[PDB]
């Protein structure tokens, strides 16, 4: 999840 | 200084780069994850991704009342799109399915262009005149790639000093490129090739984002900040926040008609005699016929199968 385009 | 055109998530919007400190425009509201965002000017389109509708959406900037259109659907996770102004096409990143794929404005003629050594893929850029496009991934092994805008000659361009390179641009004048690593904290550039590279902004940058760059200056996004900010391109000294207290800042470009110059399409007037899809290419004579997915190109080299 660090990093990644949330939601 | 140029406006400045973001995604938002819930919104895309206009701030005047000169003027931050006041409020953005909102250009399109009621979205849900706006991430990524691209223009056509001269056809007075806007562009962006919905990594929860799963979608790209257009919007016709110059109408008043226009609505958002869908125009690509089932996207699992477009975290990246670029619009390619000249050749009229779509170009956009899917880091769930692990593909770059193209389309016509409309969404029509899809077509996967790379779906193999794919992890993490994010920004990409678009040199349109020159048959080029860039993007990186910021997976496993994390790499700036480049190839014709047709799917050729794909090549590894920088594959060191480099962990999650998320913002990407181009210098059309100067012929370099540009990109923003959010694990090293820093904003480099190079020659189109790779090679020649340089630190601009050389460390302390919390998390950018999505890059830009208008005549001698870089903005960028950034997820820590909240914020856009911007320096010199040259020498990275002037570092300044030009607009605080965002959302959820996400892609960014400079909104101009002159970051998309006018150039003549090699495609001409008749498609390229295509049948399908007129791509532009890196080599002679400047474009390249091709057709949806799965579908062959006859040996004239410009007819897919019926
Ligand atoms: C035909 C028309 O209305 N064109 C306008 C143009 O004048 C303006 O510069 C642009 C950005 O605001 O929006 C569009
Ligand atoms: C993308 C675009 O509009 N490019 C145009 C080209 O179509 C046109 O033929 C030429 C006319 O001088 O100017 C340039
Ligand atoms: C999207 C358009 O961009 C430019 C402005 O001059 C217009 O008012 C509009 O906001
Ligand atoms: C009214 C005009 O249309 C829009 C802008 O991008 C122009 O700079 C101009 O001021
Ligand atoms: C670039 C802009 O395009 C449109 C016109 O409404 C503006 O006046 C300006 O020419
Ligand atoms: C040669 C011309 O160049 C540019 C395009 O916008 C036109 O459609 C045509 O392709």
């Amino acid at each position: 999840l660090p990093n990644a385009i949330g939601r | 200084a140029p406006l400045l055109l973001y995604a938002n998530r819930r919104d895309l919007r206009l701030v005047d780069a000169t003027n931050g400190k006041e409020n953005a425009t909102i250009v399109v509201g009621g979205l849900e994850d706006a991430a990524a965002v691209d223009f056509v000017f001269s056809h007075g389109l806007i562009y962006w991704s919905d990594v929860s509708e799963e979608a790209i959406k257009r919007t016709e900037f110059n109408k008043t009342e226009s609505v958002q259109n869908v125009v690509v659907s089932g996207l699992l996770s477009p975290d990246g799109l670029a619009c390619d102004w000249l050749g009229e096409k779509l170009y956009w990143t899917d880091s769930e399915t692990n593909r770059i794929e193209v389309s016509n404005l409309d969404g029509s003629l899809r077509k996967v262009l790379f779906w193999q050594e794919l992890d993490q893929p994010r920004a990409i850029a678009l040199d349109p005149s020159s048959g080029f496009m860039y993007w990186t991934d910021w997976g496993e092994v994390p790499k700036i790639e480049r190839a014709g805008m047709d799917g050729s000659s794909r090549f590894i361009i920088i594959n060191s000093e480099i962990y999650w390179p998320n913002g990407l641009t181009l210098d059309y004048e100067e012929q370099k490129l540009y990109w923003a690593d959010a694990k090293l904290n820093f904003i480099h550039k190079s020659n189109l090739d790779g090679t020649n590279r340089q630190a601009v902004v050389k460390g302390s940058l919390p998390h950018p984002f999505a890059l830009t760059l208008f005549e001698d200056i870089l903005y960028w996004t950034d997820w820590s900040t909240h914020s856009i900010l911007a320096c010199n391109k040259y020498t990275g000294e002037g570092l300044r926040e030009i607009h605080s207290d965002i959302f959820s800042p996400m892609d960014i470009h400079a909104f101009s008609q002159q970051r998309q110059p006018n150039a003549t399409n090699p495609c001409g007037i008749d498609n390229g005699g295509c049948s399908h899809l007129c791509l532009m290419s890196p080599v002679k004579p400047f474009y390249q016929c091709a057709c949806p997915t799965g579908v062959k190109l006859l040996e004239n080299g410009k007819t897919c199968k019926d």
